[PDB]
């Protein structure tokens, strides 16, 4: 993964 | 980067709703290598991403969304879309457009004004 979709999946995940 | 959704409002549950976001003040080869995607926020809850196609095309999803939500973008015509299918009650928020870009050190949130998607038998 890119360092964009490294950040998207954490955005993905916050509750 | 300025964003426009169109599209929001009722649906009944199982029902479907198109939102779509229209970026503009940017030109094609800077928010190609943006992310675009959406958000959403019910009172009482922080903003959260549900979905978002990467600068490199790749789409992107929530777990409590994928499968039901599919998320496009026209990269030529700085657009990104959100297809809500088999909609729920607890779908129901504001809907935010969203674009973030790699700033190197951080990321810049861009926002479009948000619009009401509400599901109710």
């Amino acid at each position: 993964p890119s360092r964009l979709e490294e950040e998207l999946r954490r955005r993905l995940t916050e509750p | 980067v300025q964003l426009q959704e169109s599209g929001g409002g009722l649906v009944q549950p199982g029902g479907s709703l198109r939102l779509s976001c229209t970026a503009s003040g940017v030109t094609i080869s800077a928010l190609n290598a943006m992310a675009m995607g959406w958000y959403r926020q019910a009172p009482g809850e922080r903003r959260v991403m549900v979905a978002a196609v990467s600068e490199r095309g790749n789409a992107m999803y929530r777990e409590s969304v994928q499968g039901r939500f599919t998320v496009t973008r026209d990269f030529t015509n700085k657009m990104v879309s959100l297809q809500m299918d088999n909609l729920k009650p607890e779908d129901t928020a504001v809907y935010y457009c969203h674009v973030l870009e790699d700033r190197v050190d951080s990321f810049h949130d861009y926002w479009g004004q948000g619009t009401q998607v509400t599901v109710s038998s």
